[PDB]
DNA sequence: TTTTTTTTTTTTTTTTTTTTTTTT
DNA sequence: AAAAAAAAAAAAAAAAAAAAAAAAAAA
């Protein structure tokens, strides 16, 4: 975790919460199961 | 002739192999070790004497003052075991040492002293060892498992070709001392000898040699053989030795004496070397090119210029040879370097070596071990001297010296505790030889390479550590202090030694809570061998080598008893007959076989000596003389088995059982079982809770009396005699006049234990097993302990198992239990728990245990006494108030903090204790318990006095009969005046006064004992700093059987009771008796534990004979036919030992035997001698049960016959303590955590279950999103969402407001605590 | 939620950005990590422009 | 401060985290540094204090990386922010990816075969604790509770009215059963609870195969989906009746496992001459009626009139009736197979492969619900008729071969001859070793073959004639041939010799162990046969 | 005599699920 | 009486990844 977080900090990286893990950590719906459609809607409302 | 308690119920024995060595005292290890830890040794080698002589005397920093040790003593403990357990203090003895301080004078390096002073100083208290091998630390019974660590010495390990692509083996030697830094010597892929001190960075080996004052020439001379080249004015002749020519090809014509022995090109052959030897050729001629690459041995300096022509360890070349030719040197010494016999390992290592002199090597080693800071001329020298050649900081030990000398093939067996130059050089030479081809590696699992420390060795080491600490303290004090005539008491501090010894005995990987829920578990825990803890290999550091059963385990360590799971094999359990050699090695017994005769004399063989000799098998027939009946017999000589001749045999096993532990020798028909399932049985046999009425092993192994007697629980008469008073709390034994000492009139009072909690919350209880006025002899069972019956271990109950698949209720492994098992209440177990309430002294004010509690009603306080503490015997269910305690409260003005029974537990309050700090008030119940103990002690003391005083008064009466006869004038007056009568002038004149003075002394002893006990009872106990008092309560739950209560036999067949069927529904045979259990038979074949079916058959036979006895006794027929039947039952089998002819047995004793057998005759089946499958048929047919062992069962419910007759028999079943109500628990709105808002720990803390990282994939695999969303959003984490859904569900609305997990915010904050900025962009 | 802030009397290097094996400071200045740790130990001076 | 709590333990004792110790050290060092700078202390002292502050901040940020970790008064490496982030105990893997969960419980399990495929038992007490907010909601809806405190008190006292409310709630509210090692997605399945008295989570037997759950005390957790969407999820995705097909391979995961299979095997078989062989019956009903009264044994060859259906048409079932030749046992079995399947499926020995393929055929031809009911019926009837069989195992069910000792004598003679040849120098050590292992393997195979010949076909009876051979009914052969918790490998360690055993190195010992379990193993042979057991256990661990 | 590649060596990660005499 | 951090600790296998130092092998 030290390596990953240090590299992310120095690089100034930006995560967008798209996978099955970051959504799990953040507590939002899952982009795999029943939440799939919801996520698609979240994409459709955005940039519209 | 049989012992009386054995005569109560003599156990039929099927063993055909006679016993030659009775199973020794099962707790030899712990007792012997701790006895060697404390003993006055005239020549201190082991015990406190050893440590004291090692550290003392103590010399000041040239201060003309010295402190020297004199002697040591162990004062009697203030408290003893029972009150030590009840009160909670360690059962320790105070070690008190006489120390002598002496002051010297000026100008007296060894002159006489001017002043001396001796003082007895108390320094530390050591926890003594209870009679059962268990320490008592804080009211509990801790035990120190014995450790098994790699033996100190030299180990020539290999790498087995791994850790390299080439697959080359890199041999490496290691010197491991008992205390100090190690020393390794390892090779590399380039064949250079490298060293690494203390497993630190690597170095060339030769550096150490240079640090030992050895020049390059000295190194070459030590490790290489010189080859001499001569200059006979030309041709570069050379002195030849034939054997050095092996493995080489003749590049030129090898000739001498004008005879061509070998020619160019042809390889040198062994025939050629023999021909050279016969020719007696010493000097030959060789071309100069032979020296074109060879390495010079010693330095050469020109005689003219005094200049170094060439130094040692330098390959010679043609130019160098030409230069040194005219220099005037004719003799040249090179090194015999061969690729197969004498490799040039040292030469290449020296070439790699960058150091040049001793000082450079010492500087390098100092930078190595202590890098960074500059080296110094003195610092490096002192460090290296204090590394390997210092008695203070490096000690082989001696087991270490013996191993070091034996491995290197040295004559002596004792010497210095520190290495020497010769030692290191010999180690390097042996490693180089192993690399060469001669010599073999030493595996690190041969049990002649792993000691057994015990409590004694570890305790001694820790005491020595404390001793050196106090040594440093006194060293600082002395030189600092002057003579000051300061007594030797202010110099010594008792805190370091006591702290160290208590820290070891209380906190360590080894000093662990005893698993005190059986006699068997106690005895098997005390005889444990752990490969973990300080100084040993940890769990994650162990491969598969140490986890395996090396062929030297036979007879020393048990192969089939190791706790399965993460630590398997590292926790090996001792064998039955194993011992501890004087060096700590595991030696096992064997029988000496002479030319042809098997003499009964026993020799103990260590793991080393067993390899050389030849050892036979336990089951080898002999014909009344020790002569083998078979001329060929199986043996196991060098770790491998084979058929050997008759005379060639050397040793034979003492008894068949010695291959196993004591935890697996209790399994009947073990030899029929699998190894995995034998392990399961022997690991699940030491968890059986002591049932309410432990009954019997109906099929034992003949090795059950020893387990019960030798473990402390069973109790046993110290001296033979006749019972005088038996009560369920105490037993009084009148010792026989012959067994009594002349002085005292001794009567032995055994105070039993009644329902006290054991460390696993099971209830240990001792009841009497001897009626009033019954004789008892030495070492016979009086009070059966928990899970014992007439001295025989009884771990469970023997019930009528019936193998058949019943309606699926025993599908996988489940066991169907008839309700007759619970109606008869035979598996009921008493679980005693302890709850505590501590009243402290808060800053706001002291806490109180007043009965008045604010805001509570009257029913809640009803069960409390006037002092507010629950009554003894009140039936308290969940939530009740057990101790009414209140505390000061800030801006009633007090807060209720009363201890209450945890929800779920429901039992009777059998006992209450109240400990009060010295100088603190006592409450009503404390006074009641104090008065109870006081009256009990006073009554016991008076009862003890009674008979002793009565004997003296009877003697006084008898004396008064003669010389002043008073037949009727004496009895009328009170006995008090019987000691004040005159006498005539005779030898008896000074007898009345003597008896009167003796009576006065007796009364004085009585009153002082009473006063001492009163003081010990009334004294306010010692507690922690800041605690006013403690109130403990003992609940006594009684758990019955229910679906979930795990049950398991002894052959490692387990199962969860799956249903308690009514009596009728169970299968029943034509006689009406319903089978009390219905197992699943499909688990027998696959699991291959076929021992249990034979046990079941033998159990059916046993109860058949028992029921025949019961029928013959129901009608009062006679003793004669009972005699005849019991004799025909005990004479069954062939060759069976233990002729038990009942002619000697008295008629009343025969009747008592019939009474104790009517429940079923016990049968003994030794582990590996066994009852033959043909004898079981005979015993079944002795009754009337079918020989095959299977009867026809009628289905309970349908009422119609079962096809294919089915097995039934009396199997012995335990009740493992994995009870269901200890496990089952559920949570809905329990209190959450503080750091990350989440549920709390399980069960007692009311927590939920772990939806772990592996249980979130199980949902993601599905199309499950909402369920996962809630499972990690609102069920556990989101602070407001759980409340919102709580109200919604109470409102009937099924929805959520997920929000964000609080733990995510916690992580964000913790990341922001670092120098990294993290946020949530939208 | 509320946080504080401690004002060091001297600047202090961040270990994560100093001792991670691909040491960020180590290869930022192209200076060997040993010569940097030596500087942080006040064992030697370093020219600064 | 809250993230590094300083709560007072009961009794005026304070429990604190290690962040506090490090922060205190840092502030103390910073104060000393500022004081030294104020006092203009010499260069060495200020440099030392600066270095010490550097080390203190190093420890606070990430302890145990630069230098050696600084311990507290407990002589252990204290945990800093880094140790709280990373590690198996860190926030990521302990409190973010998976957390302890409310509305949950755990317990030990049992068999409970009366359950249907889609409902698991649930102890009354545990169920009451789990569904408590639901009980409160229903009570305050029904008006029996004036306030929430009254409802809580009524539930705590466990009034008799609460049980009806709980049975109303449980009706349609799936609960997720979950074993501890959930390796694959079939380790979390949602059943419908059925209230049970006691303290055991009764679990349908078949699903054990999916869980690898054996009732040797292996514990299970129940979670409760709360929201409406989660309930519908556990109803439509995770229900046990929906996972009748594994995710890794297209084979079912509801195979009748070890006792149902023995029941069917014993019940779908033929005896050459049993009671009432050779009569004609008017269908499965007549066969069952004959069997119950005992007039005809369970398996006797007879002729039965059966109607079998086929869906060869465009989704339309067509029947055909014929006088098949079968046994009364198969006639009884046929009443459970659904309409579509053909009779030939239940006209054979019906071991474990045949029964599993029967289930697969039912699933692929009919769908899902028919196969679920078929699996339930198969389980019920298999259990019942295994019970009726009374299939036991005694010490007379391991018939050691009559020619075992002859084979062992031949092997001993051969090994003696090879040893003599070695004494003559004709054979080297390795070659003789290979020859000896070869002869021992051949002898062991011969012994096993003799065993199987004397165990599987040995049963001989007569039917209007001299004699005739038949597949034997010896119980161990029934439990091995059927595939129900047995095999030809796990047998031959009971009757025939148990082959050779390997040493710790992995080598093969020259002399095998020539005693089986029916005759007991002497000391040396058993000791040899522990290397394998401990190697296996360590390998599993 | 300098420079690039390859090799070696040291160091950094991972290693299952649940259940106490001494300064302010 | 309130507070407070030094030590001499020393120790582990196995395996692999990655970075730094060292040694060939030139032109």
């Amino acid at each position: 975790t030290t390596r990953v977080l240090t590299e992310a900090a120095v690089a100034g990286k930006r995560d967008e919460l798209r996978g099955l893990k970051e959504n799990v950590i953040v507590g939002r719906l899952i982009p795999a199961g029943t939440g799939y459609a919801y996520h698609q809607d979240r994409m459709r409302r955005r940039a519209a | 002739v049989y012992s009386y308690t054995e005569k109560k119920r003599i156990r039929k024995d099927f063993g055909k192999r006679p016993q030659v060595l009775d199973v020794p005292y099962l707790l030899s290890i712990q007792l012997d070790s701790f006895q060697k830890f404390i003993e006055q040794d005239p020549e201190g080698q082991y015990g406190l004497e050893a440590a004291f002589r090692s550290v003392f005397p103590i010399q000041s920093y040239s201060g003309n003052s010295e402190l020297q040790y004199v002697s040591y003593r162990l004062g009697e403990p203030v408290f003893d075991v029972q009150e030590c357990q009840i009160r909670g203090v360690t059962y320790s003895a105070p070690l008190r040492v006489k120390l002598r301080l002496v002051i010297y004078e000026r100008e007296a390096p060894e002159g006489t002293v001017k002043d001396i002073k001796e003082q007895e100083v108390y320094m530390g208290e050591i926890p003594l060892m209870t009679d059962n091998g268990t320490f008592v630390i804080n009211g509990t019974e801790r035990v120190i498992v014995s450790q098994l660590h790699r033996s100190p010495g030299v180990f020539f390990d290999s790498d087995k070709g791994k850790t390299h692509s080439s697959g080359k083996v890199l041999y490496n030697a290691r010197i491991i001392p008992y205390r100090g830094s190690w020393l390794d010597f390892e090779f590399d892929p380039k064949d250079n000898l490298f060293v690494r001190i203390d497993r630190r960075r690597k170095l060339p080996a030769t550096i150490i040699l240079r640090a030992l004052n050895y020049t390059t020439e000295q190194i070459l001379d030590l490790f290489f053989e010189k080859v001499i080249f001569e200059i006979r004015d030309n041709k570069l002749q050379m002195e030849l030795v034939p054997e050095r020519l092996r493995g080489e090809t003749a590049s030129f014509d090898i000739e001498a004496n004008g005879k061509v022995y070998v020619e160019k090109g042809r390889r040198i052959t062994a025939r050629h070397i023999r021909q050279l030897e016969k020719d007696d050729v010493k000097l030959i001629e060789v071309p100069v090119e032979y020296i074109a690459g060879k390495v010079v041995a010693k330095d050469y300096i020109d005689e003219s210029t005094g200049e170094l022509i060439c130094a040692a360890n330098m390959e010679l070349s043609l130019d160098l040879l030409a230069k040194l030719s005219q220099s005037g040197h004719k003799r040249i010494e090179t090194l015999f370097t061969n690729d197969l016999d004498h490799g040039p390992y040292i030469s290449e290592t020296l070439r790699v070596d960058p150091t040049n002199d001793r000082l450079s090597a010492l500087v390098e080693i100092y930078r190595m071990m202590r890098p960074g800071e500059p080296p110094t001329r003195e610092a490096a020298e002192s460090l290296f001297e204090n590394l390997f050649f210092s008695e203070d900081r490096y000690d082989l030990s001696a087991v270490g010296r013996m191993k070091f000398n034996r491995s290197l093939l040295r004559e002596e067996i004792e010497g210095s505790g520190i290495l020497s130059k010769d030692d290191i050089i010999d180690v390097m030479k042996k490693l180089i030889d192993i690399r060469n081809g001669k010599g073999e590696v030493d595996d690190i699992d041969h049990l002649g390479n792993r000691r057994i420390r015990s409590v004694g060795e570890m305790a001694e080491n820790q005491f020595r550590v404390g001793l050196v600490r106090v040594e440093r303290a006194v060293k600082e004090r002395l030189s600092l202090g002057d003579l000051d005539t300061l007594m030797p008491q202010d110099m010594i501090n008792a805190k370091p030694i006591s702290a160290a010894v208590k820290e070891f005995f209380g906190s360590s990987q080894l000093s662990q809570f005893m698993d005190q829920n059986n006699p068997l578990s106690e005895i098997t825990h005390k005889r444990r061998i752990s490969a973990l803890g300080p100084g040993g290999l940890t769990r994650e550091r162990a491969g598969f080598e140490v986890r395996d059963v090396h062929p030297t385990h036979y007879g020393r360590v048990c192969p089939i008893e190791t706790p399965e799971g993460p630590n398997i094999g590292l926790i090996n359990s001792l064998s039955v007959y194993a011992q501890t050699n004087e060096y700590g090695f595991l030696e096992t017994p064997y029988r000496k076989v002479t030319d042809g005769v098997v003499t009964d004399e026993i020799h103990y063989l260590s793991a080393i000596e067993e390899g050389n000799y030849v050892i036979a098998q336990a089951n080898s027939n002999l014909d009344e003389e020790g002569h083998f009946v078979e001329d060929l017999v199986t043996c196991r000589s060098k770790g491998e088995s084979s058929l050997f001749s008759r005379d060639q045999v050397d040793y034979m096993d003492v008894s068949t059982q010695q291959v196993v532990s004591v935890g697996a020798s209790l399994i009947p028909f073990l030899e029929h079982d699998d190894a995995n399932r034998a392990l399961m049985g022997a690991n699940m046999q030491r968890q059986a809770v002591p049932t309410l009425r432990a009954d019997k092993p109906l099929v034992g192994t003949g090795m059950e009396r020893a387990v019960a007697v030798d473990s402390g629980v069973t109790a046993v008469a110290k001296r033979g005699g006749v019972v005088q008073y038996v009560d369920a709390s105490r037993i009084v034994i009148k010792v026989n006049e012959d067994e009594m000492y002349p002085g005292e009139a001794g009567i032995d009072i055994y105070n039993l234990t009644k329902y006290t909690r054991s460390n696993q919350n099971t209830c240990i209880n001792q009841m009497p097993c001897v009626s009033l006025g019954e004789p008892v002899e030495r070492g016979d069972v009086l009070a059966d302990g928990p899970s014992t019956d007439l001295g025989e271990l009884a771990l469970g109950q023997n019930m009528r198992v019936a193998f058949m698949p019943w309606n699926g209720y025993n599908f996988e492994d489940s066991i169907l239990v008839s309700e007759r098992v619970v109606q008869e209440d035979r598996f009921t177990t008493i679980h005693i728990q302890e709850l505590a309430c501590v009243s402290r002294d808060t800053k706001l004010g002291p806490e109180e245990i007043t009965a008045d509690i604010p805001n509570v009603g009257e029913a809640a306080l009803s069960k409390l006494d006037e002092s507010g503490i629950v009554y003894i015997g009140a039936e308290v269910t969940g939530g009740d108030i057990l101790v009414g305690k209140v505390t000061p409260k800030g801006e009633s003005d007090v807060k209720d903090s009363s201890l209450r029974v945890p929800n779920g537990v429901s039992g009777t309050v059998i006992d209450v204790q109240v400990f009060t700090r010295d100088g603190v008030e006592k409450d009503k119940r404390a006074l009641e318990i104090e008065e109870m103990q006081l009256k009990q002690a006073k009554k016991d003391l008076s009862e003890e006095l009674q008979i002793l005083e009565a004997g003296l008064f009877s003697r006084i009466r008898a004396v008064l009969v003669a010389g002043g006869v008073e037949a009727e004038k004496l009895d009328k007056l009170p006995r008090d005046r019987w000691l004040e009568l005159g006498l005539t002038d005779e030898e008896k004149q000074n007898q009345l006064e003597q008896l009167a003075e003796q009576y006065d002394e007796l009364k004085h002893e009585f009153e002082k004992k009473l006063e001492a006990k009163r003081r010990k009872i009334t004294q306010g106990d010692d507690l922690a700093p800041g605690v006013l008092k403690i109130v403990k309560v003992y609940l006594a739950v009684k758990r019955r059987i229910q679906p979930g209560d795990k049950m398991a036999g002894r052959h490692g067949n387990k199962g969860v009771i799956s249903k308690i069927n009514p009596i009728e529904d169970m299968p029943y045979d034509e006689n009406g008796t319903p089978v009390d259990i219905v197992l699943n038979p499909l688990g027998v074949p696959s699991r291959m534990n076929i021992g249990q079916i034979l046990e079941t058959h033998l159990g059916m036979a046993a109860k058949g004979i028992g029921d025949k006895i019961n029928a013959m006794l129901k009608q009062q027929q006679e003793v004669a036919k009972l005699r005849e039947f019991i004799q025909r039952a005990y004479d069954l089998g062939a060759d069976v030992r233990q002729k038990v002819d009942l002619s000697t047995f008295s008629d009343e004793e025969v009747m008592r035997l019939a009474e104790n057998l009517r429940k079923g005759m016990p049968i003994a089946t030794p582990v590996f001698d066994g009852a033959k499958e043909a004898e079981i048929k005979e015993l079944l047919k002795l009754g009337d049960l079918p020989t095959s062992g299977q009867i026809r069962l009628y289905d309970g419910r349908t009422g119609e016959q079962f096809e294919r007759p089915v097995t039934v028999g009396y199997m012995y079943m335990l009740k493992l303590n994995h009870l269901v109500d200890d496990k089952m628990h559920a949570r809905s709105t329990g209190s959450y955590s503080l750091v990350t808002q989440q549920p709390l720990g399980g069960k007692a803390q009311f927590g939920g279950q772990r939806f772990g990282e592996m249980e979130v994939w199980a949902l993601e695999a599905y199309g499950a999103a909402y369920t996962l969303q809630e499972m990690l959003t609102v069920k556990s984490d989101d602070v407001n969402g759980r409340t919102k859904m709580y109200k919604n569900i109470v409102d009937g609305n099924h929805q959520m407001e997920p929000g964000m997990p609080e733990s995510f915010n916690v992580l964000l904050k913790e990341i922001r605590s670092l120098g990294i900025n993290i946020e949530l962009e939208d | 939620e509320r946080m504080g802030h401690i004002e060091l009397a001297s600047p202090t290097a961040h270990i994560w950005f100093l001792k991670s094996l691909p040491s960020r400071i180590g290869l930022l200045l192209d200076m060997p990590l040993r010569d940097i740790e030596r500087v942080l130990y006040f064992e030697s001076y370093v020219v600064i422009e | 401060p809250d993230l590094r709590p300083l709560v007072p333990l009961d009794g005026g004792r304070f429990a604190t985290s290690d962040l506090n110790d490090l922060y205190r050290r840092v502030i103390n060092r910073n104060n000393r540094l500022k004081r030294l700078l104020d006092l203009a202390a010499p260069d060495i002292i200020v440099r030392n204090e600066k270095r010490m502050l550097q080390e203190a901040v190093d420890a606070l940020l990430d302890n145990g990386r630069r230098g050696r970790a600084i311990t507290g008064s407990n002589k252990r490496p204290l945990k800093s922010l880094a140790d709280m982030i990373k590690g198996k105990q860190g926030r990521f893997r302990q409190n973010l990816l998976g957390k302890r969960v409310d509305y949950s419980g755990r317990s030990v399990i049992t068999v409970g075969p009366y359950l249907r495929l889609h409902q698991c038992g649930l102890p009354k007490k545990m169920a009451l604790e789990l569904f408590k907010p639901f009980i409160y909601g229903k009570l305050e809806l029904r008006g029996l509770a004036t306030t929430i405190k009254a409802a809580k008190k009524m539930v705590e006292r466990e009034e008799a009215v609460v049980w009806d409310i709980l049975d109303e709630v449980i009706r349609e509210h799936p609960v997720l059963l979950n074993r501890a090692p959930t390796l694959h997605r079939l380790g979390i399945q949602a059943f419908e609870p059925v209230l049970i008295e006691g303290k055991a989570i009764q679990l349908h037997p078949l699903v054990c195969a999916a869980y690898n759950a054996d009732f040797d005390g292996d514990q299970m957790a129940v979670h409760v989906p709360l929201t409406l969407e989660a309930q519908l999820e556990a109803r439509a995705l995770m229900m046990s009746t929906n996972n009748i097909l594994s995710p890794a391979n297209g084979e079912p995961i509801i195979v009748p496992s070890q006792d149902v299979v023995l029941g069917l095997y014993y019940m779908t078989r033929d005896c050459v001459n049993a009671k009432g062989e050779g009569m004609v019956l008017t269908g499965p009903k007549e066969a069952e009626r004959l069997y119950r009264s005992g007039l005809a044994s369970l398996h006797a060859r007879v002729k039965v009139r059966i109607t079998e259906y086929e869906k060869d048409a465009n989704g339309e079932l067509v029947a055909k009736t014929s006088l098949k030749d079968t046994t009364v046992g198969r006639a009884i079995l046929w009443m459970i197979v659904p309409k579509g399947l053909p009779y030939s499926i239940v006209n054979q020995a019906l071991g474990k492969k045949a029964i599993s393929k029967m289930l697969n055929t039912c699933y692929r031809i009919l769908g899902l619900k028919p196969t679920v009911i078929f699996a339930d019926q198969i389980m019920y009837t298999g259990f019942a008729y295994a019970a009726r069989s009374g299939a036991s195992v005694g010490i007379d069910d391991m018939v050691i071969p009559e020619k075992k000792h002859e084979i062992i004598s031949e092997a001993e003679a051969e090994v003696a001859e090879i040893q003599e040849q070695f004494q003559s120098g004709l054979v080297t050590a390795g070659e003789r070793y290979n020859k000896v292992i070869d002869i021992w393997a051949a002898a062991n195979d011969r012994v096993s073959k003799a065993m199987m010949d004397n165990l599987q076909t040995e049963t001989v009876i007569n039917r209007d004639g001299q004699e005739e051979k038949q597949v034997s009914f010896n119980s161990i052969y029934m439990m091995a041939d059927s595939g129900a918790r047995g095999s030809a490998a796990q047998i031959r360690q009971l009757a025939g010799m148990r082959g050779l055993m390997a040493k710790p190195d992995g080598s093969i010992i020259e002399t095998p162990i020539t005693a089986n379990f029916r005759e007991g193993l002497n000391v040396l042979q058993y000791f040899i046969s522990t290397h394998g057991a401990r190697k296996g256990l360590a390998d599993t661990a």
